[PDB]
Formats: structure tokens, C-alpha cells, sequence
């Protein structure tokens, strides 16, 4: 009520502005644009060097003693001299598993049972949208040739933004996609029980104490989202070792 | 107050947070509080006839709305922040 | 910040400001904001004590209403101010 | 700790290969952030122009135009705000006390401002954003006042800059290094303001003493530090991008 009953001529000075306001949202609007671009445009340089990662921990892949040298140093320089070797096995035995079992939010929601699931997970890749709606895909690579759970060879997320920028000029959203998986075994079947493969099965939009509960999943949810993009992946290694944490 | 309000729910509860909807409500006992007491110190002005509202005519107040145990500690918080706020030069 | 001033988290300026824009007086004086002040925060502090139990009880790590209900209609006090807050004004 | 110390050889080694892939990832990330940076500044070369236009159409400089008149009670109405409506009907000089009560609406900085500082601000008409683009990344915010009005102060912009070091975050995005304010030069100790606490004192940024140690002063120059630099994105962020709903409260 401050401004209502006021002076006219500044209200007028006001709507003008309000307008130079619209003129931002679509600059700002092409800045989100170049921006998702920029983004993408950089996966496809970490993807590669996460691919090296992949085999080396499948075993699919031995370890260049290149890189065994260079991690001795780098080792060494950040203090962690937990990892060091002075004077058999495959590729590293339970490596996302353990990354997961350190990473703060998603850590939390994995049981005994689907543990034993995550245990032939062999990596988590990601992958933006420009396809139509603003988003992004975790992709994640299981060992079909062992996992005695379900067949499925690559389970995902996808997260989806609303067409429409936010008032921040940020993307919002909008609801997420479950990659389902398709189990051999009720009794393999570790999701109705609290499991954590129910992260492929999100909740949806349409369903007191409905809204108030069917939000804090759906928050839950985004957060776990986030963990994954901007940590689980980029920093996978340390959050396998801890020194993310 | 929704930063302040976040602030005080780490110092009691670090491993907790809230909702937009409980914030919200967390809002309005502030301001409905504060207009409370407000209320009363501005009526206490009037009534002893005097020009400004110090930190008397609030803690009073406090002893007028708040119920017994509680507006005791008010009292003490408030006397307290008072002490050590002139003490800071 | 003067809330430093006196340790405390909310804003001892605002409050100050609000108590001269509210037209409770003629003057306000220097202590009365941060006294003042120190309360608001007790007092929301009480609130987020509770609630936040509350919200540990029924298993969840974020506060929300039904929580917030639940410590004020079990604190025998807190189940009391509110309605003064309230005012019926009938 | 010791769960990792107990790893066979081959194990250790196959962890310090992926120790060094991700150094590799390091390198790449850094390139990120470099065109990162370089992009976000060429869209603020865009946003200035706009933000240029309405600081004379807040200081009265520039006069609305018919079409941007009605082109807002469009939007108004579409966002339904109403309160930015005029009344059925055929005074000052560009809309008053703009910024001042902007900021007065503003979480984080709203409660900053004193009394004695409001009539200060009375004379801002504008807070500009840029970032530095030559050496050390960083951001430097714009405060230009009125010179031929403003009574406290002849300064005619009050900056300050927000460094980012050099190196890299381990999250792999940039973290902050200090802050250098902008002094101002008061006319006059009783038009000061600035030793109590004042708004202004946002162009005095607390320095990073030395490694003397100290008690409850590291902390408490700590939580000032995150204050300067929070302050300092709710302006960048917020409130400029924002401003004109900053000042009626939509944004809030």
C-alpha cells in the first residue's frame, strides 16, 4: 500500500521500467541459452576422460603406470598418503558403490539389499537435453552379463526444466522421468518396499498431508539430482576414496 | 525474517531444515508477535505520557503478553542483549 | 551490525526501523530495538526447539506446518501467546 | 581412513590412475570456467544497455514513452499486480527515493540501511555491475551518485571489487579471494555516517589480517567476510537484474 495511493508521475516512470524488465527476460533468455550450450559443449570433453575411468574400474582396461606415476605425485602432494604403495584382483571391486555409500544425500537412501545390486554398477554417465525440453540424463551402466537382479543393461533419470524461464531467469523443474527397470525375481526385487532403485520411479505431479508429503520426496528427489551432476560425476574418484568428504 | 528464522533453526537444529509453507508461518508470528508488543509499549508511552519508546517500555510489554515462564526468559535475553550491545564500542 | 554489537542473529536494525515507521511513538529509543530484538530471536528459537523435535518424531529432517502445530499445542505456553498474537478482536 | 589403507597393491594403483584422470578432468574444467566467464560477460555487455536506459528514466533524465506506458499496464495486469496502475485521469523528477526503497525490500541488505544512511541513498541513482576482465577474474559493483546534490560526499561513483583467485575450487568453480573497497570521501565528520555501524562501511571490506592467530576475532571478522561477499551477490543477482520489482516488492 505504499505505492498505491501515490504520486501519478512516478507510477508512470515505474511502467516504463516494467517494460525495460521484459527487455532483460529475453536477453536474459538467450543467456540461458548459450549458456545450456557451453555446458553440453564441455561434456563431451569429461565424458571421455570418465569413458578411461569406466574400464579402468570394469577392469576392461589396465592402469597406464603413466598415470600410476602422475597419482603417486598428486597423491602425495594433497597429503593423502592413505593411497600410496611402497616396494591379482580385477577392476575396482565395489567402486560406485562405495563413491555412493560416501556421497552425503543419495548414501542415506541405499539399503542392505539394494546395496548388493549397486554392486555390479559399473558407472554413471550424464547427458543434457536440448531434444525439446530443457534437462538432463543419468545414465547408469550396470553389468548385464552378472547382475542377477534385472537384465537391464543401462538404467537413467532423466530431469526435465519448464520451457519457461523462472522470475530469476533460471530454469525450474518441471518433473522427472524413471527409467524403470525390469527385475527377474520378486524376490530380486529390491523396490512396495523403501528401496533405493525407486530413485528410477520418481513421484508425479498429480495424486493436507498429500501436498505436505508429496513434496518433500519430490524435493528430495531434485536434491539427489544435483548431488550427482554437480559431484558424484565430476569428482567421482574422491567420493569413492572420501576425499570429498 | 526467513534468513534470521533459518539462522536460529541451525543453532537448535543443524540437521534440520523447512518447508516454503512453514516458513512462511514462522513470518507471521514475527511480525504478529512484534506488532504485539509494539503495540503495548506505544500504549505505555501514551499512558505515562512520554515521547519515546525505550527498551522499558518493551520489556514490560513482554511481561504483559508473554505467559509467565516464557516472558521470563524474554526478559533475560532481552536484558542481556541490551548489556552487551552498549558494551560493544 | 549492532546485532553483533549485542550477539545476536536478528537484525537489530530493521527492527529499529520498523519501530519508527510503525508510528508507535514520537522517539524510540537506543536500546529498545535491541532489547526487543532478543526476544523475537528467543522466542523463535523456543518455536524451532519443538518443532524441530517434532519433525524427528514423525521421522523427517525438514520442518514443516503440521510440525510447527504440533510444538505449539504441547508447549502449555506456547499453546497461549499465539492467541494473544491472534486477537480475536470481538 | 584405514578401510582405504588396507587395499592391495593392484587396488591403490588402479585408484591412483583414476587420481590422475581426474587431474585430467581438473584441466578441462578450468577451460570451462575461462569461457564460462568470457560468456556470462558478453551478455552483461547486453544487459548495461537496458539497465543504462532505465537509470535515466529513475533519475528523471529520459521520459517514458507512450508505448512502454501501455506496454506495462499490459504486464501489470498480466502478472497481477495492479498496484501499478494509474486511475481514469487525462509533480517530481524521476520516480523518488528509487534504489533507497529497492534496497529497503532486499533480504540480506534491507537490514543494513540506518536512518542516517537512507538520506544518504536518497542520492543514489544508480548501481552498476561489471566484471574485470583483464586480470584476476572478479566483479566490480558501481555506485553513482549525485555530485551537484549529494551533501555527505563529492565522490561521484562508489565501487567495489570482488576478486576471484586465480586458482580454481576443487568443486571446480571460482572462490572468492577479497574484497577491495572503494574509500568515500566525506564533506563534512557530521555528514560521516561511517567508528558506528553504517551501510557505507560496504566500501570498507574487512582485510585478511595475517596468520598472528587470534580468538573469536577470526570468526567474528569471518562472518563478516561472508556478509561483504553475500551482500555482494544479493546486488549482482538480484537486486540490479531485478531492480525495478525490487523497489515496488514483487520480487520479494
Amino acid at each position: 500500500g505504499y505505492v498505491g495511493g501515490l504520486p501519478k508521475n512516478v507510477k508512470e516512470k515505474l511502467l516504463s521500467l516494467k517494460t525495460l524488465q521484459s527487455e532483460l527476460f529475453e536477453v536474459e533468455k538467450e543467456f540461458q541459452v548459450e549458456m545450456f550450450e557451453l555446458e553440453n559443449k564441455f561434456l563431451q570433453k569429461y565424458k571421455p576422460i570418465w569413458e578411461q575411468r569406466s574400464r579402468i574400474i570394469s577392469g576392461q582396461e589396465q592402469p597406464k603406470p603413466e598415470q600410476i606415476a602422475k597419482g603417486q605425485e598428486i597423491v602425495e602432494s594433497l597429503n593423502e598418503t592413505e593411497l600410496l604403495v611402497d616396494e591379482q584382483v580385477k577392476g575396482i571391486p565395489s567402486f560406485w558403490l562405495t563413491a555412493l555409500e560416501n556421497l552425503p544425500i543419495v548414501c542415506d537412501t541405499i539399503t542392505d539389499r539394494d546395496a548388493e545390486v549397486l554392486e555390479y554398477l559399473q558407472d554413471i554417465g550424464l547427458e543434457y537435453l536440448t531434444d525439446g525440453r530443457p534437462g538432463f540424463k543419468l545414465l547408469f551402466r550396470f553389468d548385464s552379463s552378472a547382475n542377477p537382479f534385472f537384465t537391464n543393461d543401462i538404467l537413467c533419470k532423466t530431469y526435465f526444466y519448464q520451457k519457461e524461464l523462472g522470475y530469476s531467469g533460471d530454469f525450474i523443474y518441471d518433473h522427472a522421468e524413471g527409467c524403470e527397470i525390469s527385475w527377474k525375481d520378486n524376490a530380486h526385487n529390491v523396490t512396495p518396499i523403501e528401496s533405493f532403485f525407486n530413485f528410477f520411479d520418481p513421484p508425479k505431479i498429480q495424486n493436507e498431508e498429500l501436498e505436505e508429503d508429496l513434496e518433500e520426496r519430490l524435493a528430495l528427489d531434485y536434491s539427489i539430482g544435483e548431488q550427482l551432476k554437480d559431484k558424484l560425476i565430476p569428482r567421482a574418484v574422491d567420493w569413492f576414496t572420501g576425499a570429498a568428504l | 525474517y526467513a534468513i534470521y528464522v533459518y539462522k536460529v533453526l541451525k543453532q537448535v537444529h543443524p540437521d534440520t531444515g523447512i518447508s516454503s509453507k512453514a516458513m512462511s508461518i514462522m513470518n507471521s508470528f514475527v511480525n504478529d508477535v512484534f506488532e504485539r508488543i509494539a503495540g503495548e509499549a506505544s500504549r505505555l508511552a501514551h499512558y505515562n505520557k512520554r515521547s519515546t519508546i525505550t527498551s522499558r517500555e518493551i520489556q514490560t510489554a513482554v511481561r504483559l503478553l508473554l505467559p509467565g515462564e516464557l516472558a521470563k526468559h524474554a526478559v533475560s535475553e532481552g536484558t542481556k542483549a541490551v548489556t552487551k550491545y552498549t558494551s560493544a564500542k | 551490525t549492532r546485532s553483533s554489537r549485542a550477539g545476536l542473529q536478528f537484525p537489530v536494525g530493521r527492527v529499529h526501523r520498523l519501530l519508527r515507521k510503525g508510528n508507535y511513538a514520537e522517539r524510540v529509543g537506543a536500546g529498545a530495538p535491541v532489547y526487543l530484538a532478543a526476544v523475537l530471536e528467543y522466542l523463535t528459537a523456543e518455536i524451532l526447539e519443538l518443532a524441530g523435535n517434532a519433525a524427528r518424531d514423525n521421522k523427517k529432517t525438514r520442518i514443516i506446518p503440521r510440525h510447527l502445530q504440533l510444538a505449539v499445542r504441547n508447549d502449555e505456553e506456547l499453546n497461549k501467546l499465539l492467541g494473544r498474537v491472534t486477537i480475536a478482536q470481538g
